[PDB]
RNA sequence: UGGCACCUCGAUGUCGGCUCAUCGCAUCCUGGGGCUGUAGUCGGUCCCAAGGGUUGGGCUGUUCGCCCAUUAAAGCGGUACGCGAGCUGGGUUCAGAACGUCGUGAGACAGUUCGGUCCCUAUCCGUCGCGGGCGCAGGAAAUUUGAGAGGAGCUGUCCUUAGUACGAGAGGACCGGGAUGGACGCACCGCUGGUGUACCAGUUGUUCUGCCAAGGGCAUCGCUGGGUAGCUAUGUGCGGACGGGAUAAGUGCUGAAAGCAUCUAAGCAUGAAGCCCCCCUCAAGAUGAGAUUUCCCAUUCCGCAAGGAAGUAAGAUCCCUGAAAGAUGAUCAGGUUGAUAGGUCUGAGGUGGAAGUGUGGCGACACAUGGAGCUGACAGAUACUAAUCGAUCGAGGACUUAACC
């Protein structure tokens, strides 16, 4: 239940090759775009179907 | 040997001659169109491919659509191969209907069972507990895992992991009856998988 | 469902008033017995003036059980109440008359003298 | 099946219940997208007994509806604008009186909010 | 489950009457001993009414010689000649569990008739 | 069992139970044989065989042993008591408190009652499941062969053959047919049940909706009687069948060396629950990277050169609605030429006779509705609400060489 020998330089740096985070999913608006989440409504311009609800 | 493939529907009961009851599974059928022919001189085997139940356009790209060119029909949902069949019999882009099997045949049936996650000891593989009480800090866990002196697990120890979701085979079941004008089968016990899956239905071949 | 320790009482004269299992004859792990089955069983309580006493290791065949009989038709019996009757060896019984109904899932079986004299053979 | 949301049997009920009072009251909110997904559901239930209008129906919806006053000046329990208002509004639709509309995360938590309103 | 519907439809019944589970009645099976085929005949009290489609099922519970016999059966059954109701009954629930342990006069229900 | 003493380390914790097991054969049962002081029925003894199987309790003692009732049988041994970072210190292990026998005495061995409170968030190798890369020498969508690996492998009665063979008699068959069981395994919820905390109904106390009637909160889900979907066994269905090839111990055919003989030295046969197939499952990362069918076309710029960039085609993914799937990824059904979820209608099922209004009531209540007002996970219709617009990736057949062409 405890470490038996410390771990070395190489053995961490490939351990942290999947702990990472990716871009968003994201486009623009017809009106005033201003580059949004999809299916999502923008907070200032990227009105969704209609008008800019916030 | 011969059979075809469909989906399966629920579980009923029906009442014979000698007024006796015996539980029932539906088998919803449908024609069956052969789409493919192997031989031992172009592929090594001899075999027939199936196809059954169709699907709309825009569910199929185009070299499906160029694969059922040649017997000259829509588009299949499911296709798969059934071996030990005589060759002759058979062209492409014929159909194959329920009538192939008659009211007290013999048939083996295979599906996929219905998943269950992530299940323990126990359950998975039917091992006993420890008792519950006499001061016991031993409930439900696996055993111990081998002797001291190869100082390592053999292969084929048993622990929890993901249970269910494969490929079972149930033989020896009887047919009941034919219902040709709906296209149904209707055989006598359980049957793997879940509601509206894909079984097979081939004729015995002894045990 | 009869297992080993199980208090069931006698439905016939033969001077036992109740029985407790010893073991569930056939077989080589039979954990249970359903209905029409043999069993070794002592008794614990008797009527003073009869031919069976206390302390005597004896045969029965289970008459009655509140877990119920399936039957091929698809029906069902049941009762509300655990009985058995004495016999030996030959599946005659020792006693000579039957209280109380007894299923016909005795009869596939050779218990003719047993079905004869019992009313409401059910 | 249904959600349970992270609180026990009692207090589910309760949040359900206010959520949907406020809902009549104010004609729009904003809520998580979860709460918001499992409260359409009972708040449209609540509308059709209304459109019935009669007394077993103001007597069932009466005893979930809380007693809140929803409009000043005019000493209106939100029951009565349930059964005047909204009956009128909607008397042609076949279902469906609500729309849902995703927004972006929120600082304290990450957690997705929603704006859930009256159609 | 329509399917099953259309396909079992024939084999239901068109004789039975109509009956509540709070009921004493009548039955009449078939009993093949051996060769002969006799009619034996049952009557209780009506306790369960459990069904919905092909498989629906009654128990009807009866005294006889001092110990509580019961007996189940599918409705649909073609070994049943016939079915007949002697009592009505005014009870107050669907399953008369109650009757099990109660005994004496503190059984036996209130008749309806007319 | 001793003798003797090599790794004693912050120790060479030794024996019985629990959970999981594996190996040997010097065989307890089941299969095949040779002799008998083997008429049969039953035996005795000796060979070949390790595939499967090999039990529930009482007595105090943790141990050793004695008993009761079964079964085809209740086999011997190794794995650091096989297994304490898996349980029980149970008894080794202390001691600490007390209770006879020897000490001048301090005390030392009594036999017995009480105690030990005992700990650990898994780094590496091992095991059991699930993903991401790249490779397989154009790019893609499907269907598959099987080098190799795993699983399974057990037995009792009864009816015939036939009261026949044998045997004064009693007794009682080999070989071969037919039913029906025990233990074990795999699937499933139509039936009998279990649970079923957003389903139905009765009821106690105290509060609240201004009052009456009708309702909400709290009291283990306040308590009690039933129960849909899903999950389940004690429930239901099915399995270990039939055969091939080479053999072990055995039984043999012709046949010499050795004019005879002889299972063998030439040669040719038969012969087991062992062995290799037959049955079920996984399987081309099998770097030896396999096979068949169908699509897309050989664009545009730099670089004499190999090569290097950019838009694409067939085809996918991001993103969103979900469950026959699920720790999370993954898998599967769909994205407005759509029934993928919610709602609205019409049903199936569960509980069972609502409220309001009469009528009869001193009242406490009853009768006229409904076999419906109430209904969460279950069906059929119906675009009423939500699955919009878009964005990213993806080939010009690498490279020759010979034969063929």
């Amino acid at each position: 239940a405890v470490p038996f020998r410390r771990t070395s330089k190489m053995k961490k740096r490939l351990r942290r090759t999947h702990f990472k985070l990716n871009v968003p999913g994201m486009t623009e608006c017809p009106s005033c775009g201003e580059m949004k989440l999809s299916h999502r409504v923008c907070k200032a311009c990227g009105s969704y179907n209609g008008k800019d609800i916030n | 040997t011969k059979g075809i493939l469909g989906r399966k529907i629920g579980m009923t009961q029906v009442f014979a001659e000698n007024g006796d009851l015996i539980p029932v599974t539906v088998i919803e059928a449908a024609p069956n169109v052969v789409l493919q022919k192997k031989t031992a001189e172009n592929d090594g085997y001899e075999a027939i491919q199936l196809g059954f139940d169709d699907k709309r356009e825009k569910l199929s790209n185009k070299p499906e659509k160029g694969h059922v060119a040649k017997a000259e029909t829509a588009p299949k949902r499911f296709v798969k191969e059934l071996r030990g069949v005589e060759m002759d019999a058979y062209e492409v882009g014929q159909e194959v209907k329920v009538e192939i099997f008659s009211a007290g045949e013999i048939v083996d049936v295979t599906g996929v069972s219905k998943g269950k996650g992530f299940q323990g000891a126990i359950k998975r593989h039917g091992q006993s507990r420890g008792p519950m009480s006499h001061g016991s800090r031993y409930h439900r866990r696996p055993g111990s895992m081998g002797p001291v002196d190869p100082n390592r697990v053999f292969k084929g120890k048993l622990l929890p992991g993901r249970m269910g979701g494969e490929q079972i085979t149930v033989q020896n079941l009887e047919i009941v009856k034919v219902d040709a004008e709906r296209n149904l089968l209707l055989i006598k016990g359980n049957v793997p998988g879940a509601k509206k899956s894909l079984i097979t239905v081939k004729s015995a071949v002894k045990s | 469902m009869i297992q080993q320790e199980t208090r069931l009482k006698v439905a016939d004269n033969s001077g036992a008033r109740e029985v407790l299992t010893i073991k569930v004859l056939g077989g080589s792990g039979r954990k249970t017995a359903n209905i029409g089955d043999v069993i070794v069983c002592t008794v614990k309580q008797a009527t003073p003036g009869g031919v069976v006493k206390k302390g005597e290791v004896v045969k029965a065949v289970i008459v009655r059980t509140k877990s119920g009989a399936r039957r091929s038709d698809g029906s069902y019996i049941s009762f509300d109440e655990n009985a058995c009757v004495i016999i030996r060896d030959d599946k005659s019984p020792r006693g000579t008359r039957i209280f109380g109904p007894v299923a016909r899932e005795l009869r596939e079986n050779n218990f003719m003298k047993i079905v004869s004299l019992a009313p409401e053979v059910i | 099946s249904y959600r349970k949301l992270g609180r026990t049997s009692a207090q589910r009920k309760a949040m359900l219940r206010d959520l949907t009072t406020d809902l009549i009251i104010n004609e729009r909110i904003e809520t998580t997208e979860t709460r918001a997904k499992e409260l359409r559901s009972v708040v449209e239930k609540m509308i059709t007994l209304g459109k019935r209008g009669d007394l077993h129906a103001r007597r069932q919806a009466a005893a979930y509806i809380r007693n809140e006053v929803a409009n000043e000046e005019n000493n209106q329990d939100a029951l009565q604008k349930l059964f005047s208002d909204i009956a009128t509004r909607y008397e042609e639709r076949q279902g469906g009186y609500t729309r849902i509309m995703k927004l972006g995360p929120r600082r304290g938590d990450g957690a997705p909010m929603a704006i859930i309103e009256l159609v | 489950q329509k399917l099953i519907e259309d396909i079992t439809k024939e084999q239901l019944r068109t004789d039975l009457p109509a009956f509540r589970p709070g009921d004493t009645l009548r039955v009449h099976v078939k009993v093949v001993e051996g060769n002969r085929e006799r009619i034996q005949i049952f009557e209780g009290v009506v306790i369960k009414r459990r069904g919905g489609g092909i498989s629906e099922t009654f128990t009807v519970r009866k005294i006889s010689y001092g110990v509580g016999v019961e007996r189940t059966f599918p409705v649909h059954t073609p070994k049943i000649a016939k079915i007949e109701v002697v009592r009505y009954g005014k009870v107050r629930r669907a399953k008369l569990y109650y009757l099990r342990e109660l005994r004496g006069k503190a059984a036996r229900i209130k008749e309806i008739r007319r």
